């Protein structure tokens, strides 16, 4: 099967500069490639086809390029407009695959995330269900790591986290981490820490509350 | 020997045998001269009389064996070698015939198997007993089978509309003998537009479905749907019937018939008040229509005395089938089925419609005359006797028991014809020959057929015309070109046929000839084009071939728009151009008026270069290879000339108007003084008048407002005026009379 | 003028059928190649099905070979997406979109498309045996007494609820500034959860009464929860 490999995964750049994105063709490809720019959740739109060709009515800062079995899309001045996320697509034999997707993010100095940790409600108690809320606040870059302790103790594989796009006004990300358990294994334990590392803290920090305060 | 030296001797032996039991026994010898006589589907009933009561006669039952063979009927002519050879066991080439043919269709039952060993020691160690010993082997097995089947099913995957495909299908569910999944393949198949129209399949539908009526699977699983199946045999046959008519020869095309009135005779009886039913009551009326349609095609050979004759008998067929009320469609399970269902009545009376009329026009009120001298039952016995031999029982034959109650004999109303063509378009799969058949009909009628609303039919969501105009790509194809083209067809295919029947000389009759039995009326190139853009638009061509289709239609579009190289004579040109105005200028849209009106003065301009050389009397030069035949009988004349200059004017005008050159146009309006532009000059005034009328606004102003609607009142006067006086004027108004009128009672009363 | 329509989705259980619709105009259908390339959530672009110009041969990808079915209707001018024995793996927005022949080459051992013009909305389609249900409401206040100095945070747990999406305001609209609402996650149960937390100055805590306004239009639940 012919495989559609896109890098980088996810890129960070600032307005003017000159951005490219590349995609390798496992087998040998024909120029019957295109390339998507799709905004968050709106429709793909069509920015190049057969490779190096134009699409009418896209601007002309794109451009479109192949070295052997790798097709590049080349930017030549980044605009505030091009911050979305893109796709490469081949069009082989009766099969379409397509990249795994580049999504252009801005740059911007590094911010320390504010961090808040806060318990499980009265309320959720009453149901049955016990959940623990760490707040990662207003920071960059997307790349950060968090952690549980429960009486010092690691855990993984009961909790998860969502995070933010990138902010309008600050250009910074939220983060909220999600620890779920039953009631009777919370009332089990009574110290409780979240931990978090990130480039934007000069070392990891961590906050924590005990049952009761 | 002939058919005159066998029928005649029917009456020979008649007036010296006349007993039912001794006219029976002489079947077998009455039957020894139709199997020379090259008589099939006759020498067939004739010899199984005689074995009606002579069952016991080794030579009759053998020698309808021998003739099933000819008719490749395995299983009916197996069992006939059987009972010769059970009365008479010294007939050795029987058993060995049985055991070859056992062998041959179908090797699973063991029974093939047994045969072969009685034919073994009957002739031993003969060279045909290996051969068939090879024969036997040579069916494949259980895997093998299966491997066959899966390779029809994934061939029909992508290829549903191949027909040796799906008769594979069917032969294959035969072979394993489950002819309830044979059918039920054949009834969903039934739905197909493709197959319902071919020739081959419909054919099989009828053997496939007899053979499970008599199967033991159609008794033992239930009784409640042989009703279901019972129907699709009698639509098989409706179709069968409409193709064999076109293509076989005079001989086969009876024979048909008597399949499909034994098929009404063993279903009337049954009734009721379902799909069946109805289904019965539209049949019926095709069975009419198409044995006209068989009456004339004999005829039209024949010499006069009898085309008269069978003429008359025709026209009481097709007219009994217009009497068939229309079937009732709510009735039916599905939309599909009961759309269907309505497709085939708006077929009936469409084709039996422009016939009856056609035959009609021949005298006054010519229809009259036919049911009040053949509605008699004579007839009935007189129609039965020109179609079938009278030596077939009378009893069982739908045609002499029908009851031919109060025949309407009224002439269609062209109004209704038209809802009946437009709604049957979809009947043959818009075949060029179907439409071109129908464009003809209408050209000796006096009201017009709407063409666009027929192509609307067809290929739905086609634009009337396509923004991209500058090139001949194909996928710029519009609901204009297509109307400009059928126009041509007609036009061409009528002159064609004109020349043709100066040729036959004999007795000229050009519009009697009915849909069937005439041959392709277009040109094989006209017709591939048809036949391509058809299966382009409707998504069913081949990726493969998409190219080679898409360049084929590529080819000719440079003549559908009079560019580069048309092969285009004048005289088409200019009745595209009319035929065009007069079309659009009856609409009520604007987009639609202006593209018709817009194309109609492309034409226009392409002409009137051509008629200035040919006003000085100059040479036109002849095309290369023209798309559209060249006919020196309607090259155009110089005495017509200056009035195409005027009437060209008035279009020119009517755009002008249209696009905003009123100051341009009403200048050159009011320069001819022409019926059209009176509705052009008032139907401009009363806008003018209608929006400046009632608003607050400049007193003034005001009066001279009204006084436009002064001129419009008075223009419309002058419409009627002239209308009344002049049947002339009245078919050059560009809308309807009443129309007119109408506006006049409202803009008075303003 | 020219547009595409996406329409069929919804909701439906595991093992059960849709029907897709996507509805052309402007352009002739005869000569277009219709697709569907579908999208989870947070996921990329994966190409399902297609159909050749001119003819309308199918291909699909082996995620979906076999179950899914793709037609193209000239009459109607609209291409579908049969769907059969649905599974929870095929939650995704389905999006629809055409390549003209233009772009639609055929070659030994396959046809090829150069790209994708015409894109449409796209519809939702949410494959999961859970029932609607409305959300249960928790409140998340501030264990803190001016902890970050001036500004405290609170927020709301919205919990086992079925489908998405859930609307969330403060104050009904009042408090618009520093809230961030974070998506939601399936939780194994099959219901999701999401939460809303905002930054208000922990001077002002206890005197603006802060309350968190919930609507899952789906299950016509409304819920005010004070924190």
């Amino acid at each position: 099967d012919i495989q559609m490999t896109q890098s980088p995964s996810s890129l960070s750049a600032s307005v003017g500069d000159r951005v490219t994105i590349t995609c390798r063709a496992s087998q040998s490809v024909s120029s019957a490639v295109a390339w998507y720019q799709q905004k968050p959740g709106k429709a793909p739109k069509l920015l190049i086809y057969s490779a190096s060709s134009l699409y009418s009515g896209v601007p002309s800062r794109f451009s479109g390029s192949r070295s052997g079995t790798d097709f590049t899309l080349t930017i030549s001045s980044l605009q505030p407009e091009d911050f979305a996320t893109y796709y490469c697509q081949q069009s082989s034999s009766s099969l379409i695959t397509f990249g795994q997707g580049t999504k252009v993010e801005i740059k911007r100095t590094v911010a320390a995330p504010s961090v808040f940790i806060f318990p499980p409600s009265d309320s959720q108690l009453k149901s049955g269900t016990a959940s623990v809320v760490c707040l990662l606040n207003n920071f960059y870059p997307r790349e950060a790591k968090v952690q549980w302790k429960v009486d010092n103790a690691l855990q993984s594989g009961n909790s998860q986290e969502s995070v933010t796009e990138q902010d309008s006004k600050d250009s910074t990300y939220s983060l909220s981490s999600t620890l779920t358990l039953s009631k009777a294994d919370y009332e089990k334990h009574k110290v409780y820490a979240c931990e978090v590392t990130h480039q934007g803290l000069s070392s990891p920090v961590t906050k924590s509350f005990n049952r009761g305060e | 020997r002939s058919k005159a030296d066998v029928e005649r001797y029917i009456a020979s032996v008649q007036g010296s045998t006349p007993s039912p039991r001794q006219k029976s026994m002489k079947g077998f010898y009455f039957a020894k001269l139709y199997y020379e006589a090259k008589e099939y589907d006759l020498a067939k009933k004739y010899i199984c009389t005689y074995i009606n009561v002579q069952e016991r006669d080794p030579k009759a039952h053998r020698f309808l064996g021998l003739l099933y063979e000819l008719e490749e009927n395995t299983d009916k002519a197996v069992e006939c070698y059987r009972r010769s050879v059970e009365l008479n066991p010294t007939q050795k080439d029987l058993v060995l015939k049985i055991a070859e043919l056992l062998c041959k269709n179908d090797v699973t039952d063991g029974r093939a198997k047994y045969w072969l060993e009685r034919a073994a020691k009957l002739f031993p160690g003969s060279p045909a007993i290996y051969k068939l010993k090879e024969q036997l082997l040579d069916c494949e097995g259980e895997d093998g089978w299966n491997k066959l089947f899966d390779l029809i099913q994934s061939e029909l995957y992508v290829r549903p509309d191949d027909v040796h495909v799906n008769i594979r299908l069917v032969e294959v569910y035969r072979s394993t003998k489950r002819l309830k999944d044979a059918v039920a393949h054949c009834h969903e198949a039934e739905r197909n537009i493709a197959l319902r129209s071919s020739l081959e399949w419909n054919s099989c539908v009828v053997q496939t479905l007899k053979e499970y009526l008599e199967s033991l699977q159609c008794l033992e699983s239930d009784k409640s749907d042989w009703r279901a199946t019972n129907t699709d045999l009698l639509l098989a046959y409706a179709n069968l019937m409409l193709l064999t008519l076109s293509t076989r020869d005079v001989q086969e095309s009876r024979e048909l018939l008597q399949s499909f009135d034994s098929a009404l005779q063993s279903v009337k009886s049954l009734g009721g008040n379902d799909e069946l039913s109805a289904t019965f009551l539209e049949m019926k009326g095709h069975f009419y229509m198409h044995a006209g349609s068989l009456l004339l095609k004999m005829g039209q050979h024949s010499s006069n005395v009898q085309w008269r004759a069978l003429s008359e008998l025709a026209a009481l067929c097709y007219l009994i089938a217009f009497q068939v009320p229309r079937p009732k469609i709510k009735l039916i399970k599905g939309e599909a089925g009961q759309n269907l269902l309505e497709m085939m009545a708006c077929d009936r009376l469409s084709q039996s419609g422009h016939m009856l009329l056609n035959l009609s026009r021949g005298k006054q009120d010519f229809l009259k005359e036919i049911v009040e001298t053949f509605a008699n039952k004579s007839g009935q016995s007189a129609l039965y006797d020109a179609l079938f031999s009278s030596q077939s029982p009378k009893d069982t034959s739908f045609l002499g028991s029908d009851d031919i109650g109060n025949i309407d004999v009224r002439e269609p109303e062209l109004e209704d014809l038209t809802r009946y063509d437009v709604g049957a378009i979809r009947a043959h799969n818009g075949s060029l020959q179907h439409l071109t058949w129908l464009g003809l009909q209408w050209n000796s009628l006096p009201a017009l057929p709407g063409i666009r609303k027929w192509l609307k039919q067809l290929f739905h969501h086609l634009p009337h015309e396509t923004s991209r105009l500058e090139t001949n790509a194909p996928e710029s194809i519009c609901i204009l070109d297509l109307e400009v083209f059928l126009l041509g067809v007609v036009y061409t295919s009528h002159l064609q046929l004109k020349e043709k029947c100066n040729s036959h000389h004999s007795s000229y009759q050009p519009l009697c000839l009915p849909l069937p039995v005439c041959k392709q009326l277009c040109t094989e190139r006209q017709k591939s084009w048809w036949d391509a853009v058809c299966t382009l638009i409707h998504r069913k061509a081949v990726p493969g071939n998409v190219a080679k289709l898409r360049l084929l239609v590529q080819h000719e579009i440079n003549t559908l728009r009079a560019q580069e190289k048309h092969g285009l004579q004048p005289a088409l040109l200019v009745h595209w151009a009319e035929c065009l105005q007069k079309t659009g200028s009856g609409l009520n849209s604007f987009y639609d008026q202006r593209e018709y009106m817009g194309r109609s003065v492309h034409y226009w301009k392409k002409v009137l270069p051509l008629l200035k050389i040919i006003k000085k009397k100059n040479s036109i030069p002849e095309p290369i290879d023209p798309l559209f035949k060249h006919f020196h009988s309607v090259d155009i004349q110089a005495s017509e000339i200056v009035e195409y200059e005027e009437d060209a004017h008035i279009i020119f005008a009517i755009l002008d108007a249209v696009n905003g050159n009123i100051e341009d146009a009403v200048t050159a309006f009011e320069s001819i003084k022409s019926v059209v532009s009176y509705w052009n000059l008032a139907l401009i005034f009363h806008r003018k008048a209608e929006d400046i009328e009632n608003d607050a606004l400049s007193p003034e102003e005001q009066e001279e407002c009204k006084n436009y609607l002064r001129k419009t009142r008075d223009y419309l006067i002058k419409i009627i005026d002239d209308s009344d006086s002049n049947l002339s004027v009245v078919k050059k108004l560009p809308v309807p009379l009443e129309s007119v009128k109408e506006m006049l009672n409202s803009v008075m009363q303003e | 003028e020219v547009q595409l329509v996406e329409s069929g989705g919804g909701l439906v259980q595991p093992g059960g059928s849709l029907r897709l619709s996507c509805a052309a105009s402007g352009f002739n259908f005869s000569s277009s190649s219709i697709h569907w390339v579908r999208q989870a959530p947070g996921k990329g672009l994966e190409w399902v099905a297609s159909i050749y110009s001119y003819s309308g041969y199918t291909s699909y990808a082996d995620s979906v070979k076999g179950r899914f079915t793709i037609s193209a209707d000239t009459s109607k001018n609209t291409a579908y997406l049969q769907m059969n024995s649905l599974r929870a793996e095929d939650t995704a927005v389905y999006y629809c979109a055409r390549s003209p022949w233009r772009w639609s080459g055929v070659s030994d051992g396959g046809f090829y498309y150069k790209a994708l013009d015409y894109w449409g909305q796209g519809t939702l389609v949410t494959v999961s045996s859970a029932s609607t249900k409305g959300p249960s409401v928790f409140p998340l206040a501030p264990s803190s007494k001016s902890t970050s100095g001036g500004t405290a945070a609170l927020g709301c747990l919205v919990k086992d609820y079925f489908p998405e999406p859930v609307t969330v305001s403060w104050n009904s609209g009042a408090l618009t500034s520093g809230v961030h609402t974070f998506p939601a996650v399936l939780q194994s149960s099959g219901l999701y959860s999401l939460s809303s937390v905002v930054t208000v100055p922990s001077s002002s805590l206890g005197t603006q009464t802060y309350i968190c306004n919930v609507n899952h239009k789906p299950s016509n639940t409304k819920v005010d929860k004070k924190v």
